[PDB]
């Protein structure tokens, strides 16, 4: 989850988003390095009482002003369409869950083997536990298979949602009469926590998503009690 | 293509034509101002004595002037061009802005 | 001295460090004594 | 079968369009449709400016091709030059 | 007489000055907006009440600023006054139907207010897509009100724009090429042509959505085999054009006011602006899927999308650096117009630099519906096309007006706007890459601080805008007239004086061929 | 048909400084009148049902 | 292709006359006659209620609210079928 | 007194009025589909037929009575004709593309095919076809009324006028009469939704460029037009072939590739 005080992206929870994060940091670093030299440019051209008011020929100059921007994208394009198509790469997944956005909630379903199906709703400010979390815990957390390929399928039964875990990488717009497929690997166990992404109405601002990531047999045990 | 000689006998011949009018006086002035350079002294010497054919005895200060204005921060050139046209100004009876007073705010 | 609206067509006076020499005069009547001065003007600088 | 009946612009044109045709038949281009040619443009052959007043606007290119056009205003009087290229322009009311 | 000149008239400048007083009036209904959205978010919990008001909002802030704020004043207001002046035409080319552009827009804003005066109002972001704007999720008058605000804005626009481009094509002086006409009428014919083939495919879709609401069509249900996913294809075929079409005329203003205080005669590069001009103008027809990159598009055509967005940096670069190159060596004046556009010049390169970053679509799937968009547009909106109108409004003032504003009132306004704005949204960079979604009332604890600040830099522009009312009163309160304008050898829109008589270039301009 | 084109010229060039929509006669005038006054009160009327359906009505 | 005509010289209106009256009236006269004689009304097809047709999201704004602007109850059934 | 070219416009109403026709037609329409009422929409759609008639009236009296359509002006009219032409291009576009967005790619819901389960196209080699031959002679007969007009011929440009307007109208004619025997509606599905609302468009154009055509009849009834000068019959053909080719395009992609 986000931290107090936060600046860039919460920790990678997957390899993929850590593959994000060093192409993130190679980004920055060229934006910085852009927006400062043409802050830099701007002073200098300001801070001299010299003077040349006569005509400039423009020919030469625009060679450098077209060639290195245009090198300067391709060392963007190239590490982003790489991840972009390792994001895109098969897998294998070892295990199926579908996600249903609702106004105002999640529902999950895990049908590869039993019919188990539950809803998952915000827990209200005022029900919280001592040290819970405002507006992001639910009642029925998404319990997952941890260090395992998922595959998950996402839709939606009203209006648009979006299925996001910034920690994971993962953004997936619901869309009613679509089934939108990612997939989904946490290299730890834990809690990972995300947010509907798609205006939805009344209560977008309330309906999270909660990711509970153990070991295969808990998650089978756990999935055996949820029948 | 131009030499910086040849650049500065271009304009020394412009001010120097016998004849050339006040409105030649000017556009030669405020075209040559817009280059990246100070002019050089030989130039600053004929547009004097174009002001003084044309009886003009305020312009002439003006472009002693505008050869301190184009050198910016550079605080040495003109103290150097002013030495360089001393024959000149002392010819012509031109006073400096600064003998004038003008250079005070 | 005093410029006018109605004298936007006309060449105009400019203080600009870039346009030393402007389109017109600052001062373009002149009284019986300054008539002189711009006669005296004619002969030698040194004698101003 | 091929007949009249519709009228031509020498019957019918009126108004602004039909002194533009009869200007034009003249050779005339009292409405500026047409572009002036240069003169050489020395003090001795000015650009002659028609004017219905005493003054216009002239907008010179000073060389072909340049994208930057230098706009002044023309006096009835002696000619006047181009602030950037000093070619000669001239007013000619009537 | 008062009728037949204001509610009836065929006059450029009397036009334009319908349109900029339209686009002020609009720009107060859009700050109070901003306004009620930072209230909402300047601390957690619920202030307003839930998602929908907060929304309703949202979208009407939109709408308001985009619509009737940036669009008239820019081509209604600056292009109405500035081009027939700027080519020495003696007005538009269909001077009466301009009016009628103009007089669409009081009712397309009346018909938006009603759509948040009826029912709960359309909580549905200024993209309006199904089915949370359709009949089910959105019943009742709100969305068909909206729609239908829409469709007129639209008409006014594409009228406007078959003006704009008829006038600059037509009615130049016979001597003048395309390539002798200044950036700024650039800027609004390339302005006009994106309004031209980009309203009426957004027209087409908020159509269908209409017949969805209404006639019990299904071009985006899935019950008939409609698909959402159409909509928001045609709404953007339309909305990227549009960002091109909000900043294109104020690269034309910058390029008028950086050449002008910079001493010069002309922009450095003219043929490489109209080039960038024309090359952002094509590019932004086909890059618009990059609004789309979470939707579950195919790997391949985000790679396109990813590509093609990027490449627009190379012309915008251009014109960037050409601006930088009219500075160069300029006796500059530290005017308060010149530090609108100096102020342009970094933020909206900050914009678009992060307008880079969301290109990469690997990049955008965590960074889509967070605030880092959020953060992206409005350093090209609020720091981008507003301070391009700010610039030309303190420039062209005296010559709309004749009067003259207080120069040092106007850089006191400068500071104020610009420490409001990058305190508004700098913030807001954090709050994307660390995950706060978009069109939330409220937030996780965690995003406190920045959400704070950012409500607090909200406050300063609100007092900027009110500064600026002063402004504009006390000049036309002390009514100082203006007198000499340099430089009019390069600005033929100043060389009928101040104001220009109501009728100019009834002579038109000489100009030969050799 | 004959051409009367001609008189009609004569009509809309006559030199009475009336506007081209006023130009033909009195006919121009009441076909003004009724547009504008259809506008103007079907106006006041949306302004008045958009007072209506600002409401709810149970 | 030159499709298979072939007449100019300098066009004119007595060229674009005889196409009008010798190809695109005789054509417009030949699909006229197609189409009258096959023309007679076809049998209407068992009415079965799917879902994605006789779409109801809203009721029309004329008429009961449930039939569409050019209802014609020989072929159009309503959601429930076709009229008695 | 002016000495370029261009055309000074009276102050005039008609902006307003049509402006507020807009506002009248567009809360009459919501009225109509919310709060049971035509009584917006009606004064709407009268003060906009009001408009345009004193609009359009009022050009006709600063070009054919007054002189006003300088060939300066003339050549701004026509590329505004053309512009407008192309912004309704587009707007077609949009419908085109949704057409094919859905047909190409056909949900479950449909059957997973085109055209849907339950979908029976018309035959388009039946009444489409026959259109299709309307459409195009009457652009034949268009052309023809052209090169007469400028041959300087009255009776035949009457002539193929007004053959051009009875093809028009009998085109409309027979969408009606297809409209009210197609056994699909409006509300069947995405198919219905396509079909209906893009030849509908395409319909209601039609009858814009009949009028228009009709206008230009009694306008060269009444000898408006010289042998050179007629720009309102130019923009009518070009608006005319312009309805045409989307015909063509509603034809093949429609009820031919479509069926
Ligand atoms: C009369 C009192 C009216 C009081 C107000 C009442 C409300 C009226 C509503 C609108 C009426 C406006 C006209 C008032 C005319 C007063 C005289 C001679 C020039 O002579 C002419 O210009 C002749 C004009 C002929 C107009 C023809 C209208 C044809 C209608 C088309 C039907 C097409 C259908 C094709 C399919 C048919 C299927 C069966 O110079 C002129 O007259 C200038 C005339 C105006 C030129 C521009 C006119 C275009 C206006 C278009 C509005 C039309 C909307 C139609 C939409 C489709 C609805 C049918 C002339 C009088 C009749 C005008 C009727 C229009
Ligand atoms: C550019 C707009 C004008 C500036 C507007 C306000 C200026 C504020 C400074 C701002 C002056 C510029 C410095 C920016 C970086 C500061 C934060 C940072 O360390 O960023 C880190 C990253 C994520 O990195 C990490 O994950 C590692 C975290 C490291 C933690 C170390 C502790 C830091 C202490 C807390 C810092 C508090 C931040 C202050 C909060 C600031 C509140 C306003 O976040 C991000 O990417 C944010 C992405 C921003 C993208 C827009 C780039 C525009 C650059 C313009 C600069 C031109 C020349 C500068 C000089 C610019 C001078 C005009
Ligand atoms: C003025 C309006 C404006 C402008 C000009 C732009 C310009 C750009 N925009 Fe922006 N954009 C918006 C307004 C604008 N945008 C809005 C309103 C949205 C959100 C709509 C919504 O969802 O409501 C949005 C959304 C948006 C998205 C979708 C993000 C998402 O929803 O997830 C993307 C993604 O690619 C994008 C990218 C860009 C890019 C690449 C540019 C480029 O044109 C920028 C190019 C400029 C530069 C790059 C800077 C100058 C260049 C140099 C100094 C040269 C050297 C630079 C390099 C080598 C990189 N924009
Ligand atoms: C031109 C476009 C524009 C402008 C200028 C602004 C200006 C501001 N915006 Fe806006 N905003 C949008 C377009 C714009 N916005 C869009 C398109 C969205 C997305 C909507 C959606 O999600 O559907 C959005 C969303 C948005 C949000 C996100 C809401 C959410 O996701 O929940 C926020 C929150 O802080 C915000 C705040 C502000 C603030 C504080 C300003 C302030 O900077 C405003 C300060 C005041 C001014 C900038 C002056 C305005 C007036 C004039 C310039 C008139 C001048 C008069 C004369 C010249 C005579 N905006
Ligand atoms: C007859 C030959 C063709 C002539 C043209 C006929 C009508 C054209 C009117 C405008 C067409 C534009 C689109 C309107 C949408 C639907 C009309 C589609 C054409 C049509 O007429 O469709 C009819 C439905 O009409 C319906 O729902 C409702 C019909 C009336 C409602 C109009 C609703 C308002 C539409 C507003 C559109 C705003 C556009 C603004 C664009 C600006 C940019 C089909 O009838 P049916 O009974 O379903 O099936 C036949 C079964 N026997
Ligand atoms: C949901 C329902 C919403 C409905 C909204 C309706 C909104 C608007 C109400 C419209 C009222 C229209 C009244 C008639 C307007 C006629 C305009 C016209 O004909 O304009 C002409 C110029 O446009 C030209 O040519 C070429 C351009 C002609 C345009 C004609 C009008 C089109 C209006 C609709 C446009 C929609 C475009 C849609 C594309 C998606 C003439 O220009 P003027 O400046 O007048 O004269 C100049 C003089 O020299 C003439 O002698
Ligand atoms: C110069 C060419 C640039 C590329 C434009 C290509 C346009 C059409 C591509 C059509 C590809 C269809 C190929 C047939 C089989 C796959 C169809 C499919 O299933 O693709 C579906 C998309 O369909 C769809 O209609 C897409 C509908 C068209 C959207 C095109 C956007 C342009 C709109 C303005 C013109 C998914
Ligand atoms: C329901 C609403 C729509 C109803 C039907 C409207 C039908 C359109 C009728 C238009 C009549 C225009 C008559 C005026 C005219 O045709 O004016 C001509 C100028 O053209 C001009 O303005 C050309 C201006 C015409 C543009 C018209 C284009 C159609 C607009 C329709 C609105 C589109 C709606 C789309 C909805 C999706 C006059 O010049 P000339 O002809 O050279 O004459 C001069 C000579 O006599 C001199 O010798
Ligand atoms: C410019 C922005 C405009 C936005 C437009 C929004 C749509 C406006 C249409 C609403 O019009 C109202 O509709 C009511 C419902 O039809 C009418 O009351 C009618 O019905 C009421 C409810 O049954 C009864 O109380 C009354 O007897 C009866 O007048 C009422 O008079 C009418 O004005
Ligand atoms: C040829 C054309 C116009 C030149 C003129 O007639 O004045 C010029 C104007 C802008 C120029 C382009 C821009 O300067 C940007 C690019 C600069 C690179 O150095 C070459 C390609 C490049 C894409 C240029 C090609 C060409 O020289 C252009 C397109
Ligand atoms: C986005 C649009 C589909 C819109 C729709 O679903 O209605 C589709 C239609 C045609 C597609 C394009 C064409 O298939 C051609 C290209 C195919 C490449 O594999 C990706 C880019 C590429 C340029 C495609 C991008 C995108 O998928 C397009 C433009
Ligand atoms: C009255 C007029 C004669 C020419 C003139 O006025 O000098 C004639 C010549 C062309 C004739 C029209 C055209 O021949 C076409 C139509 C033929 C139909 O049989 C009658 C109406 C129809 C529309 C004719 C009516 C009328 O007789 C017209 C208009
Ligand atoms: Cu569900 Cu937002
Ligand atoms: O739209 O960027
Ligand atoms: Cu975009
Ligand atoms: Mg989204
Ligand atoms: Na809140
Ligand atoms: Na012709
Ligand atoms: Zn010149």
């Amino acid at each position: 989850m986000a931290y107090p005080m936060q600046l860039g992206f919460q920790d990678a929870t997957s390899p993929i988003m850590e593959e994000l994060l060093h192409f993130h940091d190679h980004t920055l670093m060229i934006v910085f390095l852009i927006s400062s030299l043409v802050l830099y440019i701007i002073s200098l051209m300001l801070t001299t009482k010299l003077t040349h008011t006569s005509t400039m020929d423009a020919q030469e100059v625009e060679t450098i002003w077209t060639i290195l921007p245009a090198i300067i994208l391709i060392l963007i394009a190239l590490p982003s369409l790489r991840i972009l198509y390792m994001m895109d790469e098969i897998n294998n997944p070892s295990l199926t869950v579908k996600t249903m956005g609702h106004q105002w909630y999640w529902s999950y379903e895990y049908t590869d083997y039993e019919d188990l199906s539950f809803d998952s709703y915000m827990i209200p400010t005022s029900e919280l536990k001592p040290g819970e979390l405002r507006l992001l815990e639910v009642d029925n957390r998404v319990v997952l298979p941890m260090e395992m390929t998922i595959r998950m399928l996402v839709s939606s039964e009203d209006v648009l949602h979006s299925w996001a875990v910034p920690s994971l990488g993962l953004k997936t717009d619901a869309i009613p009469g679509r089934l939108n497929q990612t997939t989904l690997m946490s290299s730890r166990p834990g809690l990972y926590y995300g947010q509907c992404s798609e205006i939805c109405g009344s209560n977008h601002s309330f309906m999270p998503i909660v990711l509970e990531l153990v070991p295969l047999k808990y998650f089978e045990k756990w999935s055996a009690s949820m029948l | 293509h131009e030499t910086d000689e040849e650049f500065d006998a271009r304009w020394v011949t412009y001010f120097n034509k016998p004849d050339i009018d006040a409105w030649e006086l000017r556009k030669g002035m405020n075209t040559l101002v817009g280059y990246d350079l100070v002019p050089e002294p030989k130039i600053i010497d004929a547009a004097l004595r174009a002001c003084r054919r044309l009886n003009d005895f305020a312009s002439a200060v003006r472009i002693l002037e505008v050869v301190k204005d184009k050198a910016g921060p550079h605080k040495e050139i003109y103290p150097y061009v002013i030495q360089e046209l001393r024959p000149t100004l002392n010819e012509l009876g031109i006073s400096t802005p600064e003998e004038l007073g003008l250079d005070k705010v | 001295s005093v410029v006018k609206s109605e004298d936007y067509a006309l060449p105009s006076y400019v203080d600009r460090r870039d346009y030393p020499l402007p389109d017109v005069a600052h001062v373009k009547n002149l009284s019986a004594s300054q008539k002189a001065l711009k006669e005296k003007e004619k002969a030698s600088w040194s004698s101003l | 079968a091929s007949g009249g009946g519709v009228p031509t612009d020498e019957e019918q044109a009126t108004g602004l369009e039909r002194e533009v045709m009869l200007a034009a038949r003249k050779g005339q281009d009292p409405y500026n449709i047409l572009a002036p040619k240069a003169t050489s443009g020395t003090k001795e052959d000015p650009n002659l400016v028609p004017s219905i007043t005493n003054k216009r606007i002239v907008g010179c290119i000073c060389e072909e091709d340049n994208s930057t056009v230098i706009w002044f205003w023309l006096h009835k009087g002696e000619a006047q030059r181009c602030p950037s290229c000093g070619t000669h322009y001239k007013l000619v009311p009537h | 007489m008062f009728i037949n000149r204001w509610l009836f008239s065929t006059n450029h400048k009397d036009i334009g000055t319908l349109y900029l007083l339209f686009g002020a009036w609009a720009g107060m209904v859009g700050t109070a907006l901003s306004l009620l959205i930072r209230a909402e978010l300047g601390q957690p919990g619920t202030l307003l009440g839930d998602d929908q008001i907060y929304n309703v909002v949202v979208t009407a802030h939109a709408f308001v600023m985009i619509f009737f704020m940036v669009m008239p004043i820019m081509i209604g207001g600056f292009g109405n006054w500035l081009v027939p002046l700027m080519i020495g035409a003696p007005d538009m080319a269909f001077p009466r139907m301009n009016n009628m552009s103009f007089w669409l827009l009081p009712p397309s804003f009346l018909l938006l207010l009603a759509s948040s005066m009826v029912e709960a109002g359309a909580g549905t972001g200024w993209t309006v897509y199904p089915p949370l704007a359709g009949n089910l999720a959105h019943a009742g008058a709100s969305v068909d009100l909206t729609i239908f605000s829409l469709h007129l804005a639209g008409v006014s626009s594409i009228l406007g724009a078959i003006n704009f481009i008829t006038t600059i094509i037509n009615m130049k002086p016979p001597a003048m090429s395309q390539y002798q006409t200044p950036l700024f009428v650039w800027s609004v014919m390339i302005t006009a042509v994106l309004l031209l083939l980009s309203l009426p495919v957004l027209a087409a879709g908020i159509t269908m959505l209409l017949t969805d609401r209404n006639l019990n069509t299904t071009f985006f249900d899935p019950a008939g085999g409609g698909d959402p996913i159409l909509y928001q294809h045609l709404f953007w075929f339309f909305g990227h054009p549009e960002v091109y079409i909000l900043i294109l005329p104020g690269f034309g203003m910058i390029s008028h006011i950086v050449t002008y205080y910079s001493g010069k005669k002309e922009p450095f590069g003219y043929m490489g602006m109209v080039w960038a001009m024309m090359s952002i103008g094509f590019l932004g027809f086909i890059v618009w899927a990059h609004h789309m990159f979470t939707v579950g598009m195919d790997v391949d055509t985000r790679a396109y999308f990813t590509s093609a967005t990027m490449i627009i940096a190379i012309p915008t670069g251009v014109k960037v650096f050409s601006w930088l190159a009219t500075l160069h060596g300029g006796n500059i004046k530290w005017s308060p117009a010149m530090m609108w556009a100096l102020g342009f010049i970094f933020l909206f390169t900050v914009g678009g630099l992060t307008g880079i970053v969301l290109a990469n679509s690997s990049l955008d799937i965590v960074l889509h519906d967070t605030y880092y968009v959020v953060a992206h547009f409005h350093y090209v909106l609020s720091m981008g096309a507003v301070f391009a109108i700010m610039g030309g409004f303190v420039h062209w003032f005296p010559l709309f007006s004749g009067y003259t504003l207080n120069d040092t009132w106007a850089k006191i306004h400068f500071a104020i706007m610009f420490v409001g704005v990058n305190m508004t949204f700098f913030p807001q960079h954090f709050l994307g890459l660390s995950g706060m979604p978009r069109r939330y009332s409220d937030y996780p604890d965690a995003y406190t601080m920045w959400n704070t600040i950012s409500s607090m830099g909200s406050f300063i522009s609100l007092t900027a805008v009110m500064l600026m009312v002063f402004i504009i009163w006390e000049a036309f309160a002390s009514k100082r007239e203006v007198l000499t304008v340099d430089l009019t050898t390069t600005n033929l829109e100043w060389l009928n004086g101040c104001p220009p008589p109501y009728h100019t270039f009834e002579e038109p301009t000489y100009v030969n061929l050799k | 048909f004959e051409n009367r084109v001609a008189e009609k010229q004569k009509l809309f060039q006559e030199d009475n400084g009336l506007p081209v929509h006023l130009k033909g006669g009195a006919t121009d005038n009441i076909l003004y009148r009724v547009t504008m006054t259809l506008c103007l009160g079907g106006t006041l009327y949306s302004l008045y049902c958009l007072g209506w359906a600002s409401f709810p009505h149970k | 292709a030159s499709a298979a005509k072939g007449d100019h010289g300098g066009t004119g209106a007595r060229t674009w006359r005889f196409l009008t009256f010798g190809l695109a009236l005789p054509s417009v006269a030949l699909c006229t006659l197609n189409s009258w004689l096959h023309s007679g009304h076809r049998e209407r097809p068992a009415f079965i209620p799917y879902h994605h047709l006789r779409i109801r999201t809203k009721p029309f704004s004329w008429g009961d609210g449930n039939h569409t602007f050019f209802h014609n109850p020989r072929v159009n059934p309503l959601p429930t079928g076709y009229e008695k | 007194h002016q000495t370029h070219a261009y055309h000074m416009v009276n102050p005039s109403p008609w902006p307003l009025t049509g402006a507020l026709s807009a506002l009248l037609m567009t809360s009459g329409l919501t009225m109509w589909f919310h709060f049971n009422s035509m009584t917006l929409l009606m004064i709407g759609l009268t003060t906009n037929m009001l408009t345009m008639y004193q609009w359009w009236r009022d050009v006709i009296r600063e070009s054919t009575f007054q002189g006003h359509h300088t060939p300066a002006v003339q050549k701004g009219l026509r590329y505004g004709m053309i512009l407008f032409i192309i912004s309704e291009v587009l707007f077609f576009t949009g419908f085109f593309w949704a057409f094919y967005h859905s047909s190409l790619a056909p949900t479950p819901e449909l059957g997973g095919c085109w055209p849907p389960t339950g979908i029976h196209p018309l035959n388009p080699l039946e009444v489409p076809l026959l259109n299709t031959s309307v459409l195009l002679a009457s652009g034949v007969s268009i052309t023809w009324a052209h090169h007469s007009l400028m041959e300087g011929d009255r009776k035949h440009m009457l002539q193929a006028l007004f053959i051009t307007i009875t093809l028009g109208v009998y085109f409309t004619l027979l969408q009606a009469s297809e409209y009210y025997e197609a056994p699909f509606t409006i509300s069947d599905g995405v198919y219905g939704s396509t079909f209906f609302v893009a030849t509908g468009f395409h319909g209601l154009h039609v009858i814009i460029g009949s009028t228009f055509l009709i206008v230009c009849f009694f306008r060269q009834l009444k000898f408006h037009f010289t042998s050179n000068h007629h720009f309102g019959f130019e923009a009518a053909a070009w608006y005319w072939h312009f309805v045409d080719v989307v015909w063509l395009f509603l034809y093949v992609s429609i009820y031919w590739w479509g069926s």
